């Protein structure tokens, strides 16, 4: 099977600037490319076909080019809603996908922390959560600390999609035990390590 | 002339590898032929019926193989088709004759008789007389097939869904083509 | 020229599934029909095509000897069959169509039109619906605003979607994406950032709904004391 490499993986770009998007294959597929857009929620749409040929009601801004195993995707200048995943497809395979995600001013996250709910001990199981808000870039990185003892395990993470007003991202990490383990220990603390902050930013609480 | 090993056969060709048997050095005796009740089709061009029985050739030829009902008509001077370019070809100053009946009840399979075969994809268009027996796989599109079947990459032949149940077009018929030689007779009728 | 696909399915690891794609009449003579799948936050990956006028059918190098993809011509639906399923195979899976002309046989390789999806989960839990734990607004979540939430805990399967004040509240809201934990069950979280006066003077009530439990709760956050 030939396969398709899109480069870059991700792209930090402003509206109104240009985008150029790579895909190169291992073996010639001759014209037979199509460029795909998939905003997040929704099925992919077709943008180029044959390598070079726009679809129908596509917008001018968008062109393609290439032959055999180099194709590029170039988005004229960028809008707000170009910001999204981008495939390149062959008559058998589809891309790895591009990212095109909206440059922005670096943000630190506002860290909150929420001990867990009478209702959800009364079940037996215990949750903190660990709240990060409106941070960029995206890369961040939550330590668990149970009585200073790191916590590995037992936690799950998850980023949201970057916000289309402020253009930042959030996170939400759940430190779950069971109610037995929960009162065992005393402190339970979040570690938040970001570009924004420049010291590892911890809350905390004593149950 | 042996005229019952072709018509009364067991096993009949596909139109792709289309079976010859060159009749010489007999006696043909075609009233046989024109008085049996059992043929679907039996037009003979540049020549009697009646009169064959009657006349001498040089050499006599009998080609056979396996089509659908909606196909027979391509079996003359002048047609075309997926049959008549890519599978069996008649000139256009044919001289001889083309018999055919159904083939139903021998020919089709519940399952669909996946045996008898057709060319569907081909660069170029027969010449009258010739059989083309490959297997390459066609390039329908821009990109090389490499052996392998896949995107506008098709194998040459497709197979007649030979179901009993099919409609008379799409049923199996047994064609039997005679070609008389208008070139030393060595068959002649009674 | 419509794709109506089958509604979605959970599949135990180790079974078999059918999705079907139903097309608008006269598809089958001008067009193919292909499947791509896409696992939760990855690519699409094709699976195979199938050409209902020849009767000929090409599958990918990872799914030949485990998926089967037919067409039938009498009710204008094509199907799609995974043998052995696991969790790798959970995806939202499309039909796809592609012209092909009907005298040359030629295809094309773009799609120009695809299905609304099929969401099959391979996994050996059962239907639950999900536990609505509150977030309560605190000094650990606060200088002028503060953070609540609902956590949409132990639901299988997906999807759920979380409002807060039945709509009405909209901005600061953050509805995260769901994670798959140990136990086999999903688990969501949705936060809300309002100003900190409005803690004792404004109600906060999440809704939540699970359509394939049939569950449909709202939680009231309210604020902690000391
Ligand atoms: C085929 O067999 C039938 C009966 O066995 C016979 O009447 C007929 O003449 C035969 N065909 C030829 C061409 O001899």
């Amino acid at each position: 099977e030939i396969v398709m490499t899109q480069s870059p993986a991700t792209l930090s770009l402003s509206p109104g600037e240009r985008a150029t998007l790579s895909c190169r294959a291992s073996q010639s597929v001759s014209s037979y490319l199509a460029w795909y857009q998939q905003k997040p929620g929704q099925a992919p749409s077709l943008l180029i076909y044959d390598a070079s040929n726009r679809a129908t009601g596509i917008p001018a801004r968008f062109s393609g080019s290439g032959s055999g195993t180099d194709f590029t995707l170039t988005i004229s200048s960028l809008e707000p809603e170009d910001f999204a995943v981008y495939y390149c497809q062959q008559p058998l395979t589809f891309g790895g996908g591009t990212k095109v995600e909206i440059k922005r001013t670096v943000a630190a996250p506002s860290v909150f922390i929420f001990p867990p709910s009478d209702e959800q001990l009364k079940s037996g199981t215990a949750s903190v959560v660990c709240l990060l808000n409106n941070f960029y870039p995206r890369e961040a990185k939550v330590q668990w600390k149970v009585d200073n003892a790191l916590q590995s395990g037992n936690s799950q993470e998850s980023v949201t999609e970057q916000d289309s007003k402020d253009s930042t991202y959030s996170l939400s990490s759940t430190l779950t035990l069971s109610k037995a383990d929960y009162e065992k220990h005393k402190v339970y603390a979040c570690e938040v390590t970001h570009q924004g902050l420049s010291s590892p930013v911890t809350k905390s609480f004593n149950r | 002339c042996p005229f019952g090993e072709v018509f009364n056969a067991t096993r009949f060709a596909s139109v792709y590898a289309w079976n010859r048997k060159r009749i010489s050095n007999c006696v043909a005796d075609y009233s046989v032929l024109y008085n049996s009740a059992s043929f679907s089709t039996f037009k003979c061009y540049g020549v009697s019926p009646t009169k064959l029985n009657d006349l001498c050739f040089t050499n006599v030829y009998a080609d056979s193989f396996v089509i659908r009902g909606d196909e027979v008509r391509q079996i003359a001077p002048g047609q075309t088709g997926k049959i008549a370019d890519y599978n069996y070809k008649l000139p256009d100053d044919f001289t001889g004759c083309v018999i055919a009946w159904n083939s139903n009840n021998l020919d089709s399979k519940v399952g669909g008789n996946y045996n008898y075969l057709y060319r569907l994809f081909r660069k170029s268009n027969l010449k009258p007389f010739e059989r083309d027996i490959s297997t390459e796989i066609y390039q329908a599109g821009s990109t090389p097939c490499n052996g392998v079947e896949g995107f506008n990459c098709y194998f040459p032949l497709q197979s007649y869904g030979f179901q009993p149940t099919n409609g008379v077009g799409y049923q199996p018929y047994r064609v039997v083509v005679l070609s008389f030689e208008l070139l030393p007779a060595t068959v002649c009728g009674p | 020229v419509q794709l109506v696909q089958s509604g979605a399915e959970v599949k135990k690891p180790g079974s078999s599934v059918k999705v079907s794609c139903k097309a608008s009449g006269g598809t089958f003579s001008s067009y193919t029909i292909s499947w791509v799948r896409q696992a939760p936050g990855q690519g699409l990956e094709w699976m195979g095509r199938i050409i209902p006028i020849l009767d000929r059918v090409m599958y990918a190098q990872k799914f030949q000897g485990r998926v089967t993809i037919t067409a039938d011509k009498s009710t204008s639906t094509a199907y799609m069959e995974l043998s052995s399923l696991r969790s790798e195979d959970t995806a939202v899976y499309y039909c796809a169509r592609r012209a092909i002309d009907s005298d040359t046989y030629v295809e094309q390789s773009h799609f120009d039109y695809w299905g609304q999806g099929t969401l099959v989960t391979v996994s050996s839990a059962s239907t639950r619906g999900p536990s609505v734990f509150p977030l309560a607004p605190s000094s650990k979540s606060t200088g002028g605003t503060a953070a609540l939430g609902c956590l949409v805990k132990d639901y299988f399967p997906e999807p759920v979607t979380v409002s807060w004040n039945s709509g009405a509240l909209t901005s600061g809201v953050h509805t995260f994406p769901a994670v798959l934990q140990s136990s086999g069950l999903y688990s969501l979280s949705s936060v809300v950032t309002v100003p900190s006066s409005s803690l004792g003077t404004q109600t906060y009530i999440c809704n939540v709904n699970h359509k394939p439990s049939n569950t449909k709760v709202d939680k009231r956050v309210e604020p902690k004391s000391c």
